[PDB]
């Protein structure tokens, strides 16, 4: 019976626990004695399982947590929509968006600073942003300041409203937790009412608002000379003339002549050629069919009637041979441990923005977006790093589960186990297909170096040598080219340009997009990333399976999911624990990531991006050398690195030079994690001890007796130190790079 | 006292894991673990993966005397039962292992004798240099 | 039923008995392959082995390799399978030489599934690995000179 | 195998006895502590070298000590 | 029903033939005869290594020596006019 | 370029072959 | 020896707190008693204890 | 990698390993004489000093000759 479970005033409000840090560890609670407890404090602020062995209590601090989170991000839209408004040349990019660089951050100026704000356009000066808000703006038909405006009190407003519910579901009415576990609901009210509801209004906005002053500035007509919104919806007439259709009303709707509306609602595919970027009818459509799809959807499991599914039965209907039991046990595992939750969320989480970072370079969906280069470097670059990090913390959580909450004596399941008892064979074949994939791609890429420094390039494996052409992909591209016309007759065009065949869509000289071209060297590159993730995978997966036991520690489960290591015993145990692996596999992603968004901006700039001459002539930015550069690491060392670093180089004495600043400051920074990575707390222990004797002998030694860092502290700051450098570095590379010569 | 005697009593129910015995059992040396369990349970194995402890005498060969004490620590301390466990050598000699004097080495027994004991503090070792040329380390004194 | 047991019906031994491991299929083919063959000599055996590794061994080197576009590149790779067929018999002999020594006895198993007993394999014996290698030397070498017969006279 | 010594500002508090994975050491009668006991590492050959027991014991400095030595198949840790 | 027998310690800790079989030689009797004869000299393995060592060198520095120039561009030499270093220096 | 081409393949194939068999045998008897 | 609440300055070179101060608990009055001198500290060591035994010799009561 | 990843990580690897090649047909024939274990610590911390001083050095090396000599001053 699904209902409102509610405990009412759990805990009072007062600053009594603010006045105490630490309150939420006994341990912590009492006080510091060594400087440790400080980091301590921090480390187990958010560890929530260490508070409490309360379930519910937990489950309520994640949710009022969670509010917190939402109310932050509402507070940064706020920022965004507020700084688009009074801080930018919004208006000015409106009136000339092939011309004018999007900026919406001005400096203030002391100490020289005020160089950054550059020349962006539009009588302007300021710095030049990447976040393509702009075009997000354009898109939702969005003219003048004000409505950015009260978009941004909207927005504060809701900072407010989810601060509120936050503490509201904290400390006043505070879910039971059966109200947590009804998981048919929340995946009904999720999946019809979040998803569902939300692309069908959004459908709502875009066919009476979007359309319409799109179809406006696309016309050319000024903004200001452009019908308000409302005007849109008060007065059919306009739509009228836009799309006839409207004419009509909602009769067509409902009497099932739904081609009547073909005018708002297409299926062209493609870009719109005087924007670059998707069809906004082609949008619209796809956000109402969408929305019709969640919606039903949402209609899936039983709650307070009868009808529906339920998720136990679903899963222990499905068990093989092979497998015996199979998903039975799933249920109550997924409905008693946040891990487990946490680790399947953030993996498709994860990979859900890596997808999103794909389709929206080879889809734009938003105007004057596609040749804003500088931005799609930045949205790729983002989301991939975003979606890396997400993976890893799944890798985390899983292992985190492994440790804390698994119990076969009472929730037993039989997949589990049976991944358990061959988990040898797992990790022996990853370690294998690694060592071959490693092998079989870096391999052809020395081999490649050696032949070209030995003379013989007719060695190489190349386009103009020992060819290795990626047939498969290819097959597909012309497949997705040939679709509009046999497998898929409604669509006009493709779904995207970089297919195999098609034209070229270029806006305001600038190319938007065009087939990509797959040879040899992208064969290389995609045979990269297969071993960079089959590895990542390794050491994660290797992580959890092995959180528990080991033939080295077969009681490494109770050592927990956080520890340095067992001792120098049995040869040596460092980085035994599943947070180490969490520790060598981030090191890994970014390895990963950087490849694979090295491998975007090369070959962006060399067979796609470039300006459109008359007649038809393209001229790339680095002029097609990807094909016969990318096949030797000297290659990507100077066509590459140091060929592109020369605009973040000698970015000095302009408005790019906190890129130059940045640059350098990354490259520290991350030289500097090294010192941690490389070392270990004795040594600074025994230095500290004679710091300490300096101290106390001008009687300036303070009580809480100074420490070295722990191991595992001493890991967690180099790998934070080490991403943050060397990601930083890439950041400032990309950006000088794509603003100076986009 | 004389030791327990090591009989072949039933194993486990336990599917079979990747994680069991390997060439050094048939080589070099493996190790034997029994109990007696008051009813039918599950517990995790040292090696992975979940078995069944039968009710009565239990008999599990493992590869590791670690893996042995580990084992036997869960059960002690989880189900309140008392464990013994043997090595065992290629030629089928069985050597009692623990708890070797019938009583756990927490607590102290009569009839023990020290072994590696120094009836001095630990500061007081000899420097290196007092010791060099010798086959004898400064802890060994 | 199940299709995943125990191996040999112990629970406790570091395997599992799966299609892949032991089905009629895979393991009839693998009992008649030259190194199962346990209970003939060892010489035999490196024979086959040799040949048909030899065999082998041609065809990577004359495609793959420096004079695959010359007239001479049927002698460059066949003499390239046969240079890491002595390297590969002096990596054997190595291997005999370092594992066995003239007075220890089979280090083969010797037992059966069903728990018979049976005469070790003399593969696992200094002897019978000297003539295995020699085995896979003569038919190495012999391979690599017939797929060069073959693929070019 | 690894080596175990221990000293006599031993208490015997028995930490360092119940944290040894592989029931290297033991409790043995003596009359130098209050607690009427001592350490004592009989059984050596099966130390991995972890060193647990030091990370246990509460004397300032260590009354057990483990000074890793010769290394054989039991004090790596191996089961193959 | 147990898998513990100090008689059978073979059983006992797995060690069997997974895929030996006790079959009879099934191979060509000629030319079982013809490789029992001829690959004798091989099935000493002292003798092997040496033969193999030595021989394996002598042949190597035979093809060596004498590899044509148009097989190894080392060989062939240089055939275009030397170029001048950077300051002037040959 | 008579000598290196007999001495070059002796050091840098005959020769390391021999002592790293060699070197097998020694460390593993 | 010392009386209890004495200040006493670590003779033991191998002590967290050698060459400084701390005060005496209670001393064992067990002649068989090797380390008697129970002695606790303002400052923790590395292993967090606050307290440790000590000998005669070990001892030294200074104001 | 030697200088950052430590031992227990690649000694469990390498535990699975040996499985692998002691239930894998074939290669079974073959075994090895002396037990596969990870390098120990300060082996660690001595090998990855040496890489990272061998690549230090001729890194530097390459660098320094190739760019004197390629213009000689
Ligand atoms: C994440 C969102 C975000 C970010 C990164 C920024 C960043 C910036 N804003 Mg923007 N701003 C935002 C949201 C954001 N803003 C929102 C939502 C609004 C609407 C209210 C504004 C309205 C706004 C205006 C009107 C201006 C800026 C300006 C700026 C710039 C200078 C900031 C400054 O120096 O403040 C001043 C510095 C201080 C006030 C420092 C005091 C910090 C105190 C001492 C900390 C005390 C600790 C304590 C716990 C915090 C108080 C808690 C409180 C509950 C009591 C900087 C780029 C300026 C600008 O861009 O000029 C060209 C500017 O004029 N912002
Ligand atoms: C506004 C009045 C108010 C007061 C007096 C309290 C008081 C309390 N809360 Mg409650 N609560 C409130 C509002 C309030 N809360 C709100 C608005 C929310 C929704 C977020 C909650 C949700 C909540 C949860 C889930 C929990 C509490 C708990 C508590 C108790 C201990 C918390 C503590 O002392 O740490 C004080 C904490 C801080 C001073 C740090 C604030 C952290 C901010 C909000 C995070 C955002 C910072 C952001 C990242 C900026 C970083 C910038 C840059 C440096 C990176 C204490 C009685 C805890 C409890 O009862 O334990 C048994 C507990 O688990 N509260
Ligand atoms: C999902 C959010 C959403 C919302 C809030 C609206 C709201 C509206 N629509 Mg729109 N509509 C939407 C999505 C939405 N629409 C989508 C996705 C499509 C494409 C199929 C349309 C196609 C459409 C047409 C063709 C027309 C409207 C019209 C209207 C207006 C009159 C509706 C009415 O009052 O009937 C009464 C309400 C009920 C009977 C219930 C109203 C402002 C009408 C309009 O704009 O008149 C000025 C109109 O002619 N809509
Ligand atoms: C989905 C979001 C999410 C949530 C809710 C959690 C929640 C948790 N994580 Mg998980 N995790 C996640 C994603 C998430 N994680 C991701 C994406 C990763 C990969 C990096 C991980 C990897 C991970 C590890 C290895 C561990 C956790 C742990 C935890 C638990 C304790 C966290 C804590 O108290 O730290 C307090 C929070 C901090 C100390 C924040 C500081 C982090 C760095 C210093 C900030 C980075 C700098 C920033 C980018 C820029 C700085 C600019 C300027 C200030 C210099 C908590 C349950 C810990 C645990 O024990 O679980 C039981 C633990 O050991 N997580
Ligand atoms: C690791 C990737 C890789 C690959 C695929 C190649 C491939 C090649 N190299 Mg290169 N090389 C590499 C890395 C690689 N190299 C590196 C890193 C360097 C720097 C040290 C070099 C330096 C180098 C030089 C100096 C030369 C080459 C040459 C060659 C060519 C001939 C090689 C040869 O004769 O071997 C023989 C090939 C084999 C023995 C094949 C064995 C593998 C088989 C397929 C295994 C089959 C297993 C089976 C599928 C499993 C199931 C069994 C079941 C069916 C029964 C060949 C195309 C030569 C050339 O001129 O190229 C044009 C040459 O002169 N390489
Ligand atoms: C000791 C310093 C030294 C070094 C670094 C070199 C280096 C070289 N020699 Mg030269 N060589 C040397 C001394 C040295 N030589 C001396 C003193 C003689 C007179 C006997 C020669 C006679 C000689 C000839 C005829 C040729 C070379 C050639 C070469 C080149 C190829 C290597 C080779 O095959 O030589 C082989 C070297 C020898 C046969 C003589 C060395 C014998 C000495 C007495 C023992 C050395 C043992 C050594 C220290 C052990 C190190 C390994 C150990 C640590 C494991 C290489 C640049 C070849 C060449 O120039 O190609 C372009 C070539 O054809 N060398
Ligand atoms: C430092 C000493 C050294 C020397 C002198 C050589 C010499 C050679 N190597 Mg290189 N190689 C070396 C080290 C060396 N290698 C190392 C350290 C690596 C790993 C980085 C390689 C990786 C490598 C690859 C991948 C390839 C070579 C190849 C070659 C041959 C050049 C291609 C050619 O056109 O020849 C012409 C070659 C022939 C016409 C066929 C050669 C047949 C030989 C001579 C028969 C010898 C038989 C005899 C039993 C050898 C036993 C020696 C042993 C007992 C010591 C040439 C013989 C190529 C090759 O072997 O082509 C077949 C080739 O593909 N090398
Ligand atoms: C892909 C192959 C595939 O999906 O196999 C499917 C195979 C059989 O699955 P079952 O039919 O037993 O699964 C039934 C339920 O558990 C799932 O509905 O799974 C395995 O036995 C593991 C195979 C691993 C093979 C190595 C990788
Ligand atoms: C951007 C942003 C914002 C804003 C937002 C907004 C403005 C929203 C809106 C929203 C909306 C405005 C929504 C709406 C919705 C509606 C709906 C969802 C409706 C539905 C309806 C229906 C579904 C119907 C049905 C029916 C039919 C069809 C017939 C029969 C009867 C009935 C009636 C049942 C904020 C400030 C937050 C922040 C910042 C960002
Ligand atoms: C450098 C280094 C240290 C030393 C680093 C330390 C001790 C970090 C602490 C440094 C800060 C600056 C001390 C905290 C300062 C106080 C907050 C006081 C602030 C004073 C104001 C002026 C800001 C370790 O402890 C360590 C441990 C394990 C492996 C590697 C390493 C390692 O590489
Ligand atoms: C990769 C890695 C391994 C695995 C590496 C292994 C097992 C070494 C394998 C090397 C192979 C066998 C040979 C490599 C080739 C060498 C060039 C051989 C040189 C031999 C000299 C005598 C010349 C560890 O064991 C380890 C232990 C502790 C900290 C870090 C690490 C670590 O990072
Ligand atoms: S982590 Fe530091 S302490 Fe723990 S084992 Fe590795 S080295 Fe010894
Ligand atoms: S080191 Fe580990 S194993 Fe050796 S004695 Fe101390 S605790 Fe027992
Ligand atoms: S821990 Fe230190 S003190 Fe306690 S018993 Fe073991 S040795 Fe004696």
């Amino acid at each position: 019976e699904v209902k409102i479970l509610v405990d009412r005033d759990p805990i009072k409000t007062s600053f009594e626990q603010w006045a105490k840090p630490g309150h939420f560890s006994r341990t912590i609670a009492k006080g510091p004695d060594t400087t440790t407890w400080i980091w301590n404090l921090h480390a187990d602020a958010h560890d929530f399982d260490s508070h409490t062995s309360d379930l519910e209590e937990i489950s309520r601090k994640v949710f009022s947590a969670h509010f917190g989170q939402l109310s932050i991000i509402f507070l940064w839209l706020s920022g965004m929509y507020f700084h688009g408004a009074r801080f930018s040349n919004y208006e000015a990019w409106l009136n000339d968006p092939t011309h004018i660089k999007p900026s919406a951050q001005v400096v203030w100026p002391i100490v020289g600073q005020e160089i950054l704000n550059g020349d962006v356009g539009g009588g302007f000066r300021g710095i030049q942003i990447t976040s393509g808000f702009f075009q997000i703006w354009r898109a939702s038909g969005i003219t003048s300041e004000l409505q950015l405006y009260c978009t941004a009190i909207g927005a504060l407003v809701f900072a407010g409203l989810m601060l509120f519910a936050g503490w509201f579901h904290y400390h006043k009415a505070a879910p039971k937790l059966a109200w947590f576990q009804d998981v048919e609901s929340m995946l009904n009210h999720h999946l019809a009412g979040l998803l569902g509801l939300g692309s069908l209004s959004w459908a709502g906005h875009q066919v009476h608002v979007s359309l319409p002053i799109n179809q406006f500035l696309n016309a050319g007509v000024d903004p200001k000379e452009i019908p308000l919104p409302h005007e849109f919806i008060l007065n059919r007439d306009l739509l009228a003339q836009l799309y006839p259709s409207f004419a009509e009303g909602a009769t067509p709707f409902f009497t099932l002549n739904w081609s009547k509306y073909a005018d708002f609602l297409t299926f062209r595919g493609g870009l719109d050629p005087l924007t670059g970027g998707l069809w906004l009818t082609d949008i619209a459509h796809h956000h109402l069919a969408i929305a019709i799809l969640f919606l039903i959807a949402g209609h899936m499991y039983r709650t307070n009637w009868g009808i529906g599914h339920g998720i136990k039965d679903i899963l222990e209907a499905h068990k093989g041979p092979f497998t015996g039991q199979g998903h039975k046990g799933l249920y109550e595992i997924l409905t008693t441990s946040w891990h487990a939750q946490l680790s399947i969320n953030l993996a498709m989480l994860g990979s859900l923005t890596i997808v999103v970072a794909q389709h929206m370079y080879s889809m734009p969906p938003y105007p004057y977006l596609a040749t804003d280069y500088a931005t799609q470097l930045s949205l790729f670059t983002h989301h991939m790093w975003i979606g890396g990090f997400l993976i890893v913390g799944a890798a985390a959580h899983a292992a985190i589960f492994m440790v804390r909450d698994y119990d076969p004596t009472t929730r037993y399941n039989d997949l589990l186990d049976r991944v358990l008892r061959h988990r040898d064979a797992i990790i022996s074949h990853l370690n294998w297909v690694c060592i071959f994939l490693g092998f079989h791609s870096f391999g052809l890429y020395i081999h490649n170096d050696t032949m070209s420094a030995l003379g013989r390039p007719q060695d190489m494996f190349s386009d103009t040598a020992i060819q290795l052409q990626p047939v498969f992909a290819q097959w597909i591209q012309n497949t997705h080219a040939l679709a509009p016309g046999t497998t898929a007759p409604g669509a006009t065009a493709s779904t995207s340009l970089t297919w195999g065949g098609g034209d070229l869509v270029a806006v305001g000289g600038k190319v938007a997009l065009l087939p990509i071209p797959l040879g040899t060297a992208d064969f290389l590159v995609h045979h990269i990333h297969a071993f960079t993730i089959h590895v990542t995978v390794l050491i994660l997966l290797k992580g959890v399976l092995f959180a528990r036991s080991s033939r080295l520690i077969p009681d490494k489960a109770n050592l927990g999911f956080r520890f340095p290591c067992d001792g120098p015993g049995r040869g040596g145990t460092c980085q035994v624990s599943a947070w180490d692996h969490v520790f060598l596999g981030l090191f890994w992603m970014y390895n990963s990531i950087s490849v694979v968004i090295f491998h975007f901006s090369w070959k962006m700039q060399s067979d796609v991006w470039g300006t459109i001459n008359d007649q038809g002539v393209v001229t790339h930015i680095t002029a097609g050398n990807f094909a016969q550069s990318s096949i030797t690491i000297n290659g990507w060392l100077r066509d590459f690195l140091w060929a592109q670093a020369s605009q973040v180089i000698q970015s000095y004495g302009s408005s790019l030079s906190a890129y130059g600043l940045f640059f350098l400051g990354a490259h520290f920074v991350w030289a500097f994690s090294l010192m941690f990575l490389f070392s270990g707390r004795g040594y600074w222990q025994e230095l500290i001890e004679s710091i300490v004797w300096a101290h106390n002998k001008l009687k300036v030694a303070p009580a809480t007796q100074p420490r070295a860092l722990s191991i595992v502290q001493g890991r967690a700051v180099g790998v934070t130190h080490y991403l943050l450098g060397g990601i930083a570095t890439t950041w400032a590379f990309f950006l000088a790079r794509i603003i100076a010569v986009g | 006292t004389p030791p327990e005697l090591d009989p072949n009593t039933p194993s486990p129910i336990f599917g079979g894991s990747t994680g069991g015995l390997l060439r050094k059992a048939q080589v070099e040396e493996f190790y034997v673990i029994t109990w007696d369990s008051p009813k039918e349970q599950i517990f995790e194995m040292p090696t992975g993966g979940a078995a069944i402890m039968r009710e009565g005498p239990n008999l599990l060969k493992l590869a590791r005397k670690e893996q042995c004490l580990a084992l036997g620590t869960r059960l002690r301390s989880k189900y309140k039962i008392k464990y013994q466990f043997y090595r065992v050598f290629p030629n089928g000699e069985v050597q009692y292992l623990h708890p070797k004097d019938g009583v756990y080495p927490e607590k102290v027994n009569a009839g023990r004798q020290g072994v590696g004991q120094n009836f001095r503090s630990i500061g007081k070792n000899v420097s290196p240099i007092e010791v060099k040329f010798t086959g004898k380390q400064p802890y060994d004194l | 039923y199940q299709v995943i047991q125990p191996i040999n019906g112990d629970p406790f031994i570091g395997s599992l008995e799966t299609p892949v491991t032991s089905s009629p299929l895979i393991a009839w083919y693998l009992s008649n392959l030259p190194a199962y063959r346990t209970a003939v000599s060892p010489l035999l055996r490196g024979i086959e082995v040799g040949l048909a590794h030899g065999y082998l061994l041609v065809g990577p080197f004359v495609k793959a390799g420096p004079l695959r576009n010359t007239e001479i590149a049927g002698q460059a790779g066949s003499l390239a399978a046969g240079g890491l067929v002595v390297i590969l018999s002096l990596c054997l002999t190595i291997y005999g030489i370092s594992s066995f020594n003239e007075g220890a006895p089979s280090t083969a198993p010797s037992l059966t599934l069903t728990g018979r007993k049976k005469e070790p394999d003399q593969l696992q014996t200094a002897d019978g690995w000297a003539k295995f290698t020699g085995g896979f030397f003569f038919g190495g070498i012999s391979g690599v000179i017939w797929a060069y017969f073959l693929l070019y006279v | 195998s690894h080596s175990v010594k221990i000293y006599d500002t031993c208490i015997g508090c028995t930490q360092c006895v119940r944290a040894c994975p592989t029931d290297v050491l033991e409790m043995i009668p003596w009359g130098g502590c209050k607690a009427k006991q001592i350490a004592s590492a009989p059984r050596t050959e099966d130390c991995v070298g972890c060193k647990r027991c030091e990370s246990a014991c509460p004397t300032d400095f260590l009354s057990v000590r483990v000074y890793l030595w010769h290394e054989t198949t039991r004090s790596m840790g191996l089961a193959y | 029903s147990v898998y513990f027998d100090l008689e059978d310690l073979g059983n006992t800790t797995g060690q069997w033939d997974s895929y030996g079989s006790d079959a009879p030689s099934p191979y060509n009797p000629l030319q079982s005869k013809l490789f029992e004869t001829f690959a004798a000299p091989f099935t000493k393995r002292g003798l092997l290594l040496k033969f193999l060592i030595l021989g394996g060198g002598s042949t190597l520095a035979y093809l060596s020596a004498t590899a044509s120039g148009d097989i190894l561009p080392i060989t062939r030499g240089p055939q275009q006019p030397p170029k001048l270093g950077p300051r002037g220096k040959i | 370029i008579n000598l290196p081409s007999l001495f070059v393949p002796l050091v840098g194939l005959l020769f390391p072959a021999v002592a790293m068999a060699s070197l097998f045998l020694h460390v593993e008897k | 020896g010392p009386k209890r609440g004495a200040k006493v300055k670590i003779l033991r070179k191998e002590s967290y707190w050698y060459k400084g101060t701390g005060s005496v608990v209670a001393v064992d009055q067990d002649p068989n008693t090797r380390y008697p001198v129970v002695v606790r500290f303002n400052k923790v060591n590395y292993a967090n204890v606050s307290t440790n035994n000590y000998a005669l010799d070990e001892i030294q009561e200074v104001e | 990698m030697f200088l950052i990843s430590w031992r227990g990580y690649w000694q469990e690897l390498i535990e699975t390993l040996a499985w692998a090649h002691e239930r894998t047909p074939l290669a079974n024939l073959i075994r090895w004489r002396d037990k596969p274990v990870a390098l120990s610590i300060v082996q660690a911390r001595l090998v990855g000093l040496v890489h990272f001083s061998v690549g230090y050095i001729f890194t530097y090396a390459a660098f320094l000759i190739a760019s004197t000599s390629g213009k000689f001053g």
